[PDB]
DNA sequence: GCAGACACTA
């Protein structure tokens, strides 16, 4: 595999891979002849996040499935090859320097990740992670894109995820009410030994069912305004069947990067 | 440069090692088949525990030495957080190796390693037992954990004997080629007391220091060990004896009080020909001279007068 | 090749190490758990190392759960544990997946133990629709020589601070190492699935008491797999070494107090006391449990010279500054004056933990009312009278006094 | 006074304290005075020395009264300074005038700063008793392995990259070819795996670079030098290299590396220890990635 | 200058012919410098019997001007902390000679009182970087050493001057 | 090592 981009994708590789990395230390990166898929299952079991990198993210697409020899456990039948990565390890390394630019950036395999970086002056950059290769579980994709209709705007809602002060970790209760929907963000007060507050119930809302995670939402948003997309890069959308017990599922459509999540509720 | 004796002869390969016979033929078998279970390797020190997992895991591996095994020592960063970090990565590679070989990983010293690496280490096995072995090495064994313990195999090492010291001694002065006689040899053993390093620093410092191996020269550059001094002093009849081997070997050859009172109390504590009663006297007796010395008062009065309550409660008037 | 304890996992219940009364009990405290009515919440298991805790676990969980994947363990940090709390909040439904917290997070620092605790706390307390199963597993193994708890003794009421245990949603069911019968089954068991290999060998003829020493030795299932296994292996003519295991607060005194049955002489069971356990004989409140405990040789029935040199030397032992030599003299005494007297022994008398904790909390007690005291004094008009006559003259007069006015 | 010396613009001597801050700010500095300068020498555990030399024009009132064998050395703490330089040389254009004095031996190392009617004096106690002298970690030209001038802005940068990255064992590899695509990079490894920057053969930061034969004049083409160096003193001296002009590289076959930062400005030179033995035989397989 | 010491520090010994009562040591050691080898010497006695002294005239004698910047000098006036330890010795050790084509000695006087990790880092780092770097080892008293380190190191015994 | 009560088949 030898996939080489040259344009200001870079900060949203990046961020991606940063957000893969937060949800999961390790990620589970398999390339296939179709597209680009990394992704990063929790230890939870609740978290499913997918994002999608289409060859036209490249410039060349040279992948060659059949001439893989070592680590043939990653390799099964379109044929596709799956290893596993720390997430620290390649984050601090898609990072952008500052004071300096990447002019070029490709990642590869030998038969020891060959991943190198060229900024925009002669000196490079070549690193060697090791990756692992796993069985091809995309069972999870298959329940992702196994498949109401909600749409609205995501930069208000990005400021609404980072003032409303993720660090006492609290919950999202989405509440449609009748037509309008009012973004919550709210903790639920624990009782002590008599009615005492073990833990302080700091509670927030504003008006522009399900409960989900804050920081996999964060993550999830964080991906579109690091690009700047002047043509389609529309906003995020919201499905989900009746009851809570089933997990939800959100799309974040851009010319060269599909987002895909599923969290689960209850 | 020439490297000294103790480190210019260390084995490389099981057969030179001596010792525990039975032991080394069980690493052999283990060496030749592949099969490595989790070990922990503890005795007295420097009889060739680590040299003896170092010499098991260049027989398991050979050429793979390079990148199989992570050497982590107590001389390291040995933490909670980087030493799982450092572990967790390494268990998370493979390499071209047969089926019937696995990754080794070294741990020299766990005995000083903290508990929550202890957990971190229990957690990294349980993970990650299919690809990579651990094997430890240490002096005792009961600083390590029960759990840890409890998913390894324990080989108890024990002293070396005469045998296995003079045949290791025979075949250094062959390759060293140097003049001997066997009171001198007899010498060095008693001097030695079971330890092999003891042995071949104090054959070291004979042949540097006068050339020929005799007893003299050895008891002239090394006394002989305390602890036989304290036992022979403390099992002593008349007081007036025990008095005087005390002074003339301990305050002539330049003894502390206080490592007189400690060798004196491990003495009693291993003591066996004396009745529980009097040990149990005696213990206090140190006890109370340790308090004394520890104070400040430690001159050779206490000594004495240790001695001579010893050998009233002894006689009992 | 693949471990033994690892290839010779169990699948069915029946093949699990675990008693017939614990196996109903955990069974019915699960079932109990699996209830929209939920009288525990989360399920404490202690015991000691490789008691068959966690299997127990696993294959209750997988022949339960479709009758309403297995577990979700947790890898072992602060916020991550926070973060996997959070997630187990939100299985409930359509999975019904147990939550198990074998191999807790780091709980040797203060910080660390101090937000496990509040955590642990407020999912107690939490009054939410439906819950989400919870079993958490405790190794009980005291940590070796390297205070107030931890790194003397790492076992459940180390890291619960009396307040969790305490709890009427909770079930503690501690565990028991493993009985010398189900050993002995279990390693004919894998025996007679390994008849091939123990043809191989001359091995099958001396079995027996290879078995019998292996089962009678230790109470861990693995460790005596892994030694069967190393043993197995092994041509002939190596010694056997087990996983040696430790002695409770309680069994050190019953050891120092009667003796030990398999070492008759007192001087080889003291040293190894002694050099195994230096932790346990070395630390404070254990001269007082052997103050508080002696009484017991014989329902206070001997006599009376023996108790006062007994309690003498012991204050020897304690004008020695905590000395190892005077623990020693003291346990040796002791020792040695229980079997001069252990010629008319019977029914001996219960043991107990010396009452220390209560006199601390009485005196703290006693203070805060001097200060309040003091305080009330002070604020009415002027009085000091330090504190040493307090007790002495003003702990009874002026409360009569006081009370009378 | 036996030694004054004044200056008007203290941006430079403060951006030139920052550069010893990282291991230095301890204590233990030897302050030189002689006709050339002044000159600081920092050296802990004996690993690493550097020398921070200030030339007689930066000084605008140097005199250098003195009647002896003109080698004066003093011994002060560098976190007092630190300490006592924090609080002033505040804002900007503050024209904080600064005066050095020391009266030989015995008295304190005193500095006067000025700062619009403001005046300050601070009074350094010196250190002069175990002083050994003699000491530094110099080396011979006349068997250097091979010789490497670099641009400050590509080394600070290719140091800034690495430090976070971890790397607590670094390499360095030199290497000259008949076509003149010289080869020079400091790789290193770490728990992430192999981490390798490399700096090309383009003269706008490798201006000139030679391997020689250990004899400084006979330069071969086709023969590696390997620097088996710790991350320790490469993080020293990233923060010595973030501004600087051009970075002279110069190490002997005895390992130690003296490296020259060029900052008229001044001259800033630092030795360096190399490590005993490479790790078992990798100088091999640092060859065989090279040319892969 | 001169003539205004205390004479228990005017009179140090800076050879080994000027360390008097302990010749077979002296001699030993002579015979241990004459042929390049120096097998971990560690020095036992009473006070005031010439152990640090010794090693000083020794380092002296084999080494000349390389005193500054070959020997390493640990003490109790030093920290010896466990990181401490390990980082700086480490750091000592595993780095090569500057120019000198002998053995790196490393004095540490009071070695008695350090801690029992700080010991086996110490002992650790004995057996492991040995190619170049030796190690000294002075204490008065044996019983707050680690039995392991006097197998180790070869113990000479310091006895009362006659 | 102690006691108090229960397991389990001869
Ligand atoms: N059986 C043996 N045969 C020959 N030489 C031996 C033997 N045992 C020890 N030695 C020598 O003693 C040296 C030290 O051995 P080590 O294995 O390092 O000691 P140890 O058993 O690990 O105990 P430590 O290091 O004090 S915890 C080796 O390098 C050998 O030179
Ligand atoms: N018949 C058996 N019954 C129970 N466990 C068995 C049996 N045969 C093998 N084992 C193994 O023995 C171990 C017992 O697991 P547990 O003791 O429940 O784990 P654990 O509680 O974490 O042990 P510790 O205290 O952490 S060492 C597992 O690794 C099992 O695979
Ligand atoms: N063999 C000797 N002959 C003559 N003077 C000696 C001899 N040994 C020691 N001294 C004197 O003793 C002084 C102090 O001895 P040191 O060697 O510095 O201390 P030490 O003997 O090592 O004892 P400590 O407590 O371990 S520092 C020296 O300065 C000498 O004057
Ligand atoms: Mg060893
Ligand atoms: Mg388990
Ligand atoms: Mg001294």
């Amino acid at each position: 595999k030898a996939t080489i981009t040259e344009s200001g994708k870079q900060n949203i590789w990046f961020r991606a891979i940063y957000v893969l990395s937060t949800i999961q230390d390790d990620i589970k990166i398999t390339v296939t002849t179709n597209e680009l898929i990394a992704w990063s299952m929790n230890e939870t079991d609740t978290t499913l996040c997918q994002v999608r990198f289409q060859k036209s993210f490249f410039e060349e697409y040279e992948f060659k499935p059949h001439e893989i020899v070592f680590g043939e456990n990653g390799v099964q039948v379109h044929k596709l090859y799956s290893f596993r990565v720390n997430g620290r390890h390649l984050t601090t390394i898609s990072r952008k320097p500052d004071g300096d630019g990447i002019k070029s950036f490709t990642i590869a395999v030998n038969n020891r990740l060959i991943v190198v970086i060229e900024m925009d002056s002669l000196i490079v950059k070549e690193y060697c992670p090791q990756f692992q290769p796993t069985e091809r579980e995309l069972t999870s994709a298959l329940f992702n894109e196994e498949v109401n209709y909600i749409c609205c705007n995501s930069t208000l809602l990005k400021n609404f995820l980072d003032n409303c002060n993720v660090n006492v970790t609290d919950e999202v209760k989405l509440e449609i009410n009748v037509h309008r929907l009012s973004i919550t963000a709210f903790t639920k007060a624990v009782y002590g030994k008599n009615n005492d507050l073990l833990r302080n119930a700091l509670s927030m809302s504003n008006t522009i069912s399900i409960i989900f995670k804050l920081k996999d939402f964060k993550n999830f948003i964080t991906i579109g305004p690091s690009w700047k997309t002047t043509q389609d890069g529309n906003d995020n959308i919201s499905l989900w069947f009746c009851h809570p017990g089933d997990p939800i599922l959100m799309q974040m459509q851009k010319p060269g990067v599909k987002l895909e999540l599923v969290e689960v509720t209850d | 440069l020439q490297l000294p004796w103790v480190e210019k002869y260390r084995p490389q390969v099981l057969s030179d090692i001596v010792g525990n016979k039975e032991t080394i033929d069980r690493l052999q078998q283990i060496a030749k088949d592949g099969n490595m279970p989790h070990m922990i390797i503890s005795g007295m020190p420097g009889i060739g525990k680590t040299t003896s997992v170092h010499c098991l895991a260049h027989e398991l591996l050979g050429r793979s030495y390079a990148d199989g095994v992570l050497e982590l020592n107590a001389s390291d960063d040995r933490g909670i957080d980087v030493v799982r970090n450092q572990i967790k990565h390494f268990a998370q590679k493979k390499l071209h190796l047969p089926p019937g070989k696995h990754k080794i990983v070294i741990l020299d010293e766990a005995d000083s390693m903290t508990a929550g690496a202890q957990q971190a280490l229990r957690r990294t096995m349980e993970l990650y037992s299919n690809s990579t072995r651990f094997a430890f090495a240490c002096n005792q064994s009961n600083k390590i954990i029960e759990p840890l313990q409890s998913r390894c195999a324990i080989l108890r090492y024990s002293k070396l004997s005469d045998e296995d010291v003079l045949k290791r001694l025979l075949q250094i002065i062959k390759l060293e080629d140097v003049k001997y006689t066997n009171d001198g040899l007899e010498a060095i053993i008693f001097t030695a007391e079971g330890d092999m390093r003891q042995a071949i620093n104090n054959l070291q410092s004979t042949v540097a220091g006068h050339g020929l191996v005799n007893a003299d020269n050895v008891f002239k550059i090394v006394d002989s060990p305390h602890p036989l001094i304290v036992k022979k002093m403390l099992l002593a009849s008349n007081l007036e004896d025990s008095i005087q081997i005390l002074r003339t070997d301990l305050w002539k050859k330049g003894y502390s009080s206080i490592d007189i009172v400690t060798t004196s109390f491990r003495v009693t504590k291993n003591l066996a020909q004396v009745k529980e009663s009097v040990r149990l006297e005696m213990i206090k007796e140190i006890g109370l001279t340790h308090m004394r010395i520890l104070e400040g008062v430690g001159t050779y009065l206490q000594l004495a007068s240790m001695l001579a309550k010893i050998h009233k409660l002894n006689n009992k008037a | 090749g693949e471990q033994w304890y690892e290839k010779f996992k169990p699948n069915c219940l029946e093949q699990v190490a675990i008693h017939k009364r614990k196996l109903k009990d955990v069974q019915e405290a699960l079932d109990a758990m699996f209830l929209p009515n939920a009288k525990h919440r989360i399920l404490l298991l202690s015991g000691p190392s490789g008691c068959s805790k966690s299997t127990v676990i696993k294959e209750l969980s997988k022949i339960l759960v479709p009758k309403y994947h297995k577990v979700t363990e947790f890898r072992g940090q602060m916020e991550s544990f926070s973060e996997f709390l959070k997630g187990a909040r939100y299985l409930v439904m359509s999975n019904l997946s147990l939550i198990l917290i074998e191999d807790l997070p780091n709980v040797f620092h203060i910080d660390t133990r101090r937000r496990f605790q509040q955590l642990i706390l407020q999912w107690l307390y939490s009054s939410e629709p439906l819950l989400p199963p919870l079993v958490i597993c405790i190794t009980e193994c005291e940590i070796p020589e390297n205070k107030f708890g931890i790194d003397y003794t790492f076992s459940a009421e180390t890291i619960m601070n009396k307040e969790i245990l305490m709890h009427p949603r909770l079930k503690r069911i501690k565990f028991n190492p493993i009985n010398s019968t189900l050993l002995k089954k279990h390693l004919k068991f894998i025996c007679v699935q390994n008849m091939k290999m123990l043809k191989e060998k001359n091995k099958w003829n001396k079995r027996q008491e290879v078995i019998d020493y292996i089962a009678q030795e230790t109470g861990d299932i693995r460790s005596a797999i892994t030694t069967l296994q190393f043993w197995a292996t092994s041509s002939g003519s190596l010694p056997i070494s087990t996983r040696e295991s430790t002695i409770s607060y309680f069994h050190a005194i019953g050891k120092v107090i009667h003796g030990s049955h398999s070492t008759n002489n007192d001087n080889e069971m003291i040293n190894n006391l002694f050099e195994n356990s230096n932790n346990l004989l070395s630390k404070e409140d254990f001269k007082l449990g052997i103050l508080e405990n002696y009484n017991t040789f014989n329902k206070g029935e001997f006599s009376i010279s023996d108790a006062s040199s007994i309690v003498d030397c012991l204050s020897e032992c304690d004008n020695m500054n905590g000395l190892p030599e005077s623990n020693e003299y003291g346990l040796r005494e002791v020792r040695k004056t229980f079997r001069n007297i252990s010629k008319q022994g019977h029914n001996h008398g219960t043991v107990y933990f010396p009452r220390e904790w209560k006199v601390r909390k009485l005196q703290n007690s006693f203070k805060v009312q001097a200060e309040d005291w003091l305080n009330v004094s002070l604020y009415k008009y002027n009085a000091v009278h330090s504190f040493r006559n307090i007790t002495l003259e003003f702990g009874y007069y002026a409360p009569l006094i006081r009370k009378c006015q | 006074n036996k030694f004054s010396a004044s200056t008007v613009h203290l941006e430079h001597i403060t951006t030139a304290l920052s550069c010893l801050t990282p291991f230095g700010s301890k204590d233990d500095v030897l302050i030189f005075i002689d006709a050339d300068g002044l000159s600081f020498v920092r050296e802990n555990n004996h690993v690493i020395k550097i020398q921070l030399l200030l030339s007689r024009e930066l000084f605008m009132s140097y005199s250098y009264r003195n009647e002896t064998e003109d080698h004066m050395k003093l011994c002060v703490k560098i976190n007092h300074i630190l300490d006592s330089v924090s609080v002033m040389n505040r804002n900007s254009d503050d024209i904080v005038e600064c005066t050095l004095s020391y009266d030989g031996h015995g008295s304190p190392f005193v500095l006067i700063f000025e700062d619009s009617f403001i005046s300050e004096r601070v009074e350094y106690s010196t250190y002069l008793i175990k002083d050994f002298d003699t000491n530094g970690l110099e080396l011979d030209r006349e068997r250097i392995s091979f010789e490497a001038i670099i641009k400050g802005e590509a080394l600070h940068s290719a140091l800034k990259d690495l430090k976070e990255i971890g790397c607590k064992e670094c390499y360095v590899y030199a290497k000259t070819e008949a076509n003149d695509e010289n080869v020079f990079a400091l790789i290193s490894k770490s728990q992430l795996g192999f981490s390798k920057i490399k700096l090309p053969s383009n003269r706008s930061i490798l201006e000139k670079l030679q391997v020689f034969d250990g004899d400084s004049t006979t330069v071969i083409d086709g023969f590696a030098v390997i620097g088996f160096f710790d991350f320790t003193s490469f993080d020293k001296i990233r923060k010595s290299t973030k501004i600087a002009s051009k970075v002279l590289f110069r190490m002997d076959v005895h390992g130690v590396l003296s490296v020259n930062i060029l900052s008229p400005g001044i001259v800033i030179e630092v030795c360096m220890l190399e490590k005993e033995s490479i790790d078992e035989a990798a100088q091999t397989e640092i060859e065989l990635l090279m040319e892969t | 200058s001169k003539e205004n010491l205390p004479w228990v520090e005017k009179y140090r010994p800076e050879t080994l012919d000027e360390v008097y009562g302990q010749n077979e040591v002296i001699t030993t050691v002579r015979k241990f410098v004459d042929e390049g080898k120096l097998p971990h010497l560690l020095f036992y006695g009473p006070p005031g019997t010439g152990k640090t002294s010794t090693i000083v005239a020794l380092a002296r004698e084999i080494y000349g001007k390389n005193y500054s910047n070959m020997v390493l000098e640990l003490n109790a006036s030093d920290d010896r902390g466990i990181d401490v330890v390990r980082n700086q010795i480490k750091d000592f050790a595993s780095t090569r000679q500057i120019f000198s084509k002998g053995f790196k000695l490393i004095i540490l006087d009071e070695a008695d009182a350090m801690t029992n990790a700080a010991q086996n880092a110490l002992r650790r780092v004995i057996e492991r970087y040995t190619k170049n770097t030796r190690f000294c080892v002075l204490a008065n008293y044996a019983h707050k050493l680690t039995p392991a380190l006097l197998s180790r190191c070869t113990r000479f015994r310091f006895q009362p001057l006659p």
